[PDB]
């Protein structure tokens, strides 16, 4: 069951991803890599103020249709 | 063509000078927008005792929104955007990466004597290091720990980074033998290639060794490559093949910005290796299997300036195989220079100052003002 | 020694046999996954002449997971927080079983000689380190003499 989420950055640029609720956070980072050419190891994702950890899953943070993730590019 | 090389080097010198002096401002983002968005992302970090508004200031003092990105991918996107223009960058994005050959020759043959931009993406081989015995009743791919080997009584499977189950092609006889030989409690859920495990010691330790050999052979045909680093190389046209230089440009996660790379002149220091010397180090990075040489070359090519010798030691030793990939495209110096000049006027117009440090500080206080007001109006 | 994979047994014996210079690391009697560590302040660092006590603990998931380490002595270092924790952060990668207990100990030791206040854990300390390195170093000398010179 596909669904669509948004990823936003500090510059206000927004991209749209198609994802599954069981998709691991590293799959999300690889989809960001597909769109933006940014390596997974050079990304941080934030949802609801908390960091999305590698090896976990989108549902583990209760991320659902049309949620907006925040892509951090300075750490 | 004597003096012919200096119109590409002017492109190099301009982007280097502007990134050095202006940092995040070279992206052309107005300070207001930066402050507004930082505000929306920051609301939840506020202390809401006292007059929250005075700790809103505490939040704005806490802001780092004008410090430049240190994502290697984002810095590459910005170099591509400035030198090729937005549309040129979008066409470059469509062309495919090439795996650097063993001796680097495919990249050297892709650098004719014109002004060239190289984009590199480097992958690290992220194979499983861990295994566990499990019963089929208890194994749920969605919840189980990922990038791990699962030994069942009749199957050996690999649960990859995307949570997909990959059978490793073993008979149920072999799996039953392996499952029933590994009986010690602290070897039920362990690591795959332990140097202390001795196949001649025990039936259990020979089964652990054999499983590692199986997994290792199977991983050779499984795609475990994950992109780890990204950078660009500007290669200006030169007056003679043997005097041609390249200039690598990079940021690096949690380590340094492209501004800092330029301030320490690492682009120039690496430029002194020549094209063949640099390519040879880049090619060795991927062919060697000596983790100390891999780490030493990684350190030399990619550390912030001055940390070449500590960057990949200790905790940060490079144990996994790397693979360099590249793509090349031509740069029109008129387009890249016009791009840089439009950004320069934007900065001079909207953030005037007698020196570059003052323009940067004016930009920062404008962004802070816009953040302060937005956070004020929503609390 | 009881109940342990050969690797932990041998890491332990080889630490006792060939200790890291400047570091004493010996396992507890009641619990072999716990190490009582004493690291001497490196020479020509604000911590010289100090003797800092730490706890190193191998969780159940070691070596799949990194050891836990904590300083027990207070120390004025930009990479040690108010509770004694340190940044064992691997850039662009994660802990791997290719890393060892000895590597962790050598890294803490090196970090005492090379404070890094730009990627900090103790912010107050790191701010003064970047801003007023001379004053930060003096305070650390004072912290060393008050907290780390008789246990």
């Amino acid at each position: 069951s596909h669904m669509q989420i948004f990823v936003k950055t500090l510059t206000g640029k927004t991209i749209t991803l198609e994802v599954e609720p069981s998709d691991t956070i590293e799959n999300v980072k690889a989809k960001i890599q597909d769109k933006e050419g940014i390596p997974p190891d050079q990304q941080r994702l934030i949802f609801a103020g908390k960091q999305l950890e590698d090896g976990r899953t989108l549902s583990d943070y209760n991320i659902q249709k049309e949620s907006t993730l925040h892509l951090v590019l300075r750490l | 063509p004597l003096g012919s090389e200096k119109t590409g080097l002017h492109v190099h010198e301009k982007i280097k000078h502007m990134v050095k002096n202006y940092g995040t401002m070279i992206t052309g983002i107005p300070a207001e927008i930066l402050g507004q968005n930082e505000a929306e992302i920051s609301v939840g970090y506020v202390k809401k005792m006292g007059n929250m508004k005075e700790n809103i200031a505490e939040v704005v003092r806490k802001s780092e929104m004008t410090q430049p990105t240190n994502s290697a991918g984002k810095a590459s996107n910005e170099v591509c955007d400035l030198l090729l223009g937005t549309e040129g960058a979008s066409e470059f994005e469509k062309s495919s990466y090439q795996v650097l050959s063993g001796d680097g020759s495919n990249l050297k043959g892709s650098l004719p004597n014109k002004n060239l931009l190289v984009r590199v993406e480097m992958d690290r081989f992220n194979a499983p290091q861990k295994y566990q015995k499990i019963k089929r009743e208890e194994f749920n791919p969605e919840t189980a720990e990922k990038n791990k080997i699962y030994l069942l009584e009749d199957q050996l499977v690999y649960l990859d980074i995307f949570g997909k189950v990959i059978d490793l092609g073993q008979t149920s006889d072999t799996c039953h033998r392996l499952f029933n030989a590994i009986t010690t409690p602290f070897y039920q859920n362990y690591i795959l290639y332990d140097e202390y495990i001795d196949p001649e010691e025990s039936a259990e330790e020979a089964a652990m060794f054999e499983m590692g050999e199986i997994v290792k052979a199977k991983m050779k045909n499984i795609d475990c490559w994950t992109a780890t680093h990204s950078f660009t190389i500007f290669v200006p046209e030169s007056d003679s093949e043997d005097t041609r230089t390249l200039y690598p440009y990079q940021a690096y996660w949690t380590s340094h910005t492209l501004q800092q790379w330029f301030s320490g002149d690492k682009d120039e220091k690496l430029s002194r290796l020549g094209i063949d010397g640099y390519i040879e180090k880049l090619a060795l990075l991927g062919t060697t299997t000596d983790s100390k040489i891999r780490s030493s070359i990684y350190g030399e090519l990619f550390s912030p300036p001055g940390k070449e010798h500590v960057f990949c030691t200790g905790m940060n030793e490079k144990f996994s195989p790397l693979r360099v990939k590249f793509k090349v495209t031509e740069v029109n110096p008129e387009i890249a220079l016009q791009n840089l000049e439009e950004v320069q006027e934007f900065i001079d117009t909207n953030y005037p100052g007698e020196n570059a440090k003052d323009q940067c500080e004016l930009y920062k206080i404008k962004a802070q003002e816009a953040m302060t007001k937005q956070l004020e109006m929503r609390l | 020694m009881a109940g342990l994979p050969r690797r932990i047994i041998k890491e332990t014996q080889r630490l006792l046999a060939e200790p890291v210079p400047g570091i004493k690391a010996e396992p507890d009697e009641s619990n072999a996954r716990y190490f009582h560590v004493v690291i001497a302040g490196p020479q020509d660092s604000p911590f010289e002449g100090g003797t800092f006590k730490l706890e190193l603990f191998l969780p159940e998931e070691y070596p799949m997971a990194a050891p836990k380490v904590r300083f027990m002595t207070k120390i004025y270092h930009p990479n040690v927080d108010k509770l004694g924790r340190i940044c064992l952060d691997i850039l662009k990668d994660k802990w791997s079983p290719a890393l060892q207990i000895r590597t962790v100990l050598l890294s803490i030791q090196a970090l005492l000689s090379a404070p890094n206040p730009d990627d900090p854990l103790a912010n107050d300390v790191a701010e003064q380190w970047k801003t007023n390195e001379a004053q930060a170093i003096e305070t650390a000398r004072a912290w060393t003499r008050l907290y780390a010179m008789n246990n």
